RNA sequence: GCCGUCGAAGGUGGGACAAAUGAUUGGGGUGAAGUCGUAACAAGGUAGCCGUAUCGGAAGGUGCGGCUGGAUCAC
RNA sequence: CCUAAUCAGAAAGCCACGGCUAACUACGUGCCAGCAGCCGCGGUAAUACGUAGGUGGCAAGCGUUAUCCGGAAUUAUUGGGCGUAAAGCGCGCGUAGGCGGUUUUUUAAGUCUGAUGUGAAAGCCCACGGCUCAACCGUGGAGGGUCAUUGGAAACUGGAAAACUUGAGUGCAGAAGAGGAAAGUGGAAUUCCAUGUGUAGCGGUGAAAUGCGCAGAGAUAUGGAGGAACACCAGUGGCGAAGGCGACUUUCUGGUCUGUAACUGACGCUGAUGUGCGAAAGCGUGGGGAUCAAACAGGAUUAGAUACCCUGGUAGUCCACGCCGUAAACGAUGAGUGCUAAGUGUUAGGGGGUUUCCCGCCCCUUAGUGCUGCAGCUAACGCAUUAAGCACUCCGCCUGGGGAGUACGACCGCAAGGUUGAAACUCAAAGGAAUUGACGGGGACCCGCACAAGCGGUGGAGCAUGUGGUUUAAUUCGAAGCAACGCGA
RNA sequence: UUAGCUAGUUGGUAAGGUAACGGCUUACCAAGGCAACGAUGCAUAGCCGACCUGAGAGGGUGAUCGGCCACACUGGAACUGAGACACGGUCCAGACUCCUACGGGAGGCAGCAGUAGGGAAUCUUCCGCAAUGGGCGAAAGCCUGACGGAGCAACGCCGCGUG
């Protein structure tokens, strides 16, 4: 159960950070009928390599390949994650000054909320994005009491 | 069917749906409106980057990514083949396969033109693999 | 030159679909732990259909109705 | 485009080789890397990874991908089913409509059967001309209407007219009934309970708990109550279109058929929409509640115990109408039509002869419902006069599995929620029949020192070897349930 | 899982109005008129000739090319002229965007190249009017982003070898 995912997460996260010396930051798994999908989201350094997925997966699937006191195999998801990260937090949107996100707030345009701009600096809730919405440049200040769902967004 | 309600009917086929939800720019880039292209290709990238473990006996670790193309709609994809230098966040592309590593994904990347670039050490990417005639 | 027909465009107000959002509430699971709940026998166990209901958290069972159904499986 | 010359000399590759499909071996590789369109391969040994060769295919190109059809007949008009893998509402009534009996004419509507005008062109096919040729345009022809018009025609359908009849009608004689719904009548008796007797326990179990209960439970016999469905028949009897329909009776009707041919004269046909009827539950309301009965709790069980084993009781079941309209309403066999070996019954008929009622027999069919089986057909299964054989008008479904009868709408439904009805995801299966294995246990046949009945061996005690161990300077191997231990030896 | 639509609508009356026609639009009176044989609504769509695969049946497609239709920042117009409510007239307004002396002026490639971007990328910001094709005339001629021509994309066939 949630306790034992739990405990695998201690018992394991000790190889993730002795073998890649990664953290991770949350294991969790989704099922559909057959070895569950535990999806542990890797982290160490933000720009993972595809090999520091692999390489890190080997280290992470050995260190279970012995140590499964679920008593059924599953299918282990290495997660290493991007920068892309749901902005609850004022430092969330802090951190992503440098890479565009996209927020839903009370006040939507055409009758949803969601838009996505680049952010050009940090203005605690306003907001001097170069939010580009259909083809249109400009700095919109969006205020977070409004924002009912913010998420940092791809850089594409 | 008897021929009056074979009249009053089409007999319709079973017509199938594309499988491969390939949505190809169409009209993304104006009016974001939605149109099948049908294009063998797009340019996109790949935000992110993973590795689910297949089972035992085989266990031949496959390596997934998820992925924008031109039309920016989520897929996590997996990479097949030996060998790359991408990472994160890099362009790549992908194209239209399902294999038997894992389910909820119909698509593929390719090697060789990309940041996911190819091995020219063998001979069977002389005229693919994105690489060039082994020379 | 004025008025008068129409007159976009455009806005106002009454509402409709509304669209994401969502007041706060509700439902759930949850014991880390704040209640402190004990500490005995741990289950005396069960099993051929469908619809429908009443519970069982469910796992199923009481079912009501009428019974079509198509044991196991190998290299 | 052509000529003077230029050499084989610039100019070509790529794909595949397990097979599928053309082509393989060697090697390094090691179930790992991996390859991977499919079967799946690769575990060190791969013609399935890579390399070299060798081969094939192919080439100014090759391979991958995106899509359309062939395939894919995977729409099944051509070119599917629904006996079971996917499919018959649940079953009706019927509007339109679908098709239309026998014969006599007209019509020419069709239909057929030419003529006309008219189908841009090109492409289109054919031929042919040019471009070396090809590619290619061109040339003409062909093709190209389901177009309009007129020539015939009257087979056919459609009319128009004329009638015929068995179908249909209805006609007369009968035969025929769980058909329907209303009403009443009875019964044994769930349960409850009256009275009287009567204990001590009932009680459920592993123990029982409980729950009932000593003031009478459980039990009894006398007595009822309520409500319930009606002990046999009962059956492939039957009615029905089904749901379903069996205590009896009646209600006032619906249907059943034999014969019938009565004679208008096709009046027929299934049947979109529509649309009635309709297991159970559930439920609205208003009653009943006799059971039964979820939930329930007492309560075993066990912190927990409703889990079940209890005890009682329980919505509702049950009466009034609606909602309910749904199901295994399943034969997943639409209906009608008529044909087609048999054997061979039924359920009602009839007839002939047969004989006393032939009722007794037989046989002919009437109309169904059997079993075996001609042919036929099904993957198989089997049907096979009642076809799943043959055909015909008319309905619906089915489109892998499943996703999901589920979403969702709408409508409806008191509600329940229903009706209705997916998307997305996913997998190469799902599935059907058969076809071969195994299970998985007793009885009975049955034999054997297997026993009975006795009888022979081990250790008792000690000794020789061996099996093993000890230690050794070494204490040499190889093996050990039956199938080790004087075994090799 | 699109069933009601429906009021100048229906029809006529008189006017007008256009080439005509009529609710075509006015005023009249009247209530129509469509609706399962699927109106209506929604999505979507240029049309067909034609084309691709298929033995064919069929299915699918609709590049240029033939024509037909619709459009020309947006809406509302209207002048003109045989004919436009005018792809490169106009007016206005709406923006849009641009610029101004800020007072208001200015523009509209779904013409052709090309640009930017977008896209996987698609061809000259090429030439010419040699050939025709117009417009205007008698003509030269004007312009011709029609078209012709060359120019790029082994993009597609066909064809030479790569002995």
């Amino acid at each position: 159960m949630a306790s034992k995912i739990t405990e695998q997460v201690e018992v394991i996260v000790k190889p993730i950070m002795e073998d890649l010396n990664f953290e991770l930051v949350d294991v969790e798994y989704v099922k559909e009928g057959r070895d569950h999908f535990l999806r542990i989201s890797i982290d160490k350094e933000g720009g993972v390599d595809l090999n520091d997925c692999t390489l890190a997966s080997e280290k992470i699937s050995e260190a279970m390949d012995a140590n499964d006191p679920i008593p059924e195999m599953y299918y282990l998801d290495v997660a290493s994650p991007g920068a892309e990260r749901p902005i609850k937090k004022e430092q969330d949107f802090q951190n992503a000054i440098t890479k565009p996100v996209f927020v839903s707030l009370y006040v939507p345009i055409e009758g949803e909320k969601e838009w996505l701009g680049i952010l050009q600096e940090v203005n605690n809730e306003t907001i001097v994005v170069q939010v580009k919405i259909k083809a249109r440049t400009k700095d919109i200040e969006i205020p977070r009491d409004k924002i009912a769902k913010a998420r940092h967004a791809v850089m594409i | 069917p008897t021929i009056n309600q074979l009249v009053r009917k089409p007999r319709q086929s079973k017509i199938k749906k594309s499988d491969s939800p390939a949505l190809n720019k169409g009209f993304n880039s104006k009016k974001k409106k939605f149109t099948d292209l049908n294009s063998p290709q797009k340019r996109g990238v790949c935000t992110r980057v993973g590795t689910m473990t297949p089972r035992k006996p085989n266990s031949a670790l496959r390596k997934y990514a998820r992925v924008r193309l031109s039309n920016n709609i989520e897929i996590n994809a997996y990479i097949p083949g030996i060998g790359h230098n991408l990472q994160e966040h890099s362009v790549v592309l992908v194209r239209g396969g399902r294999v038997r590593d894992l389910p909820g994904v119909r698509y593929h990347i390719v090697r060789g033109a990309l940041d996911t670039s190819g091995v020219d050490g063998r001979r069977q990417g002389r005229s693919l693999y994105g690489t060039k005639k082994p020379k």
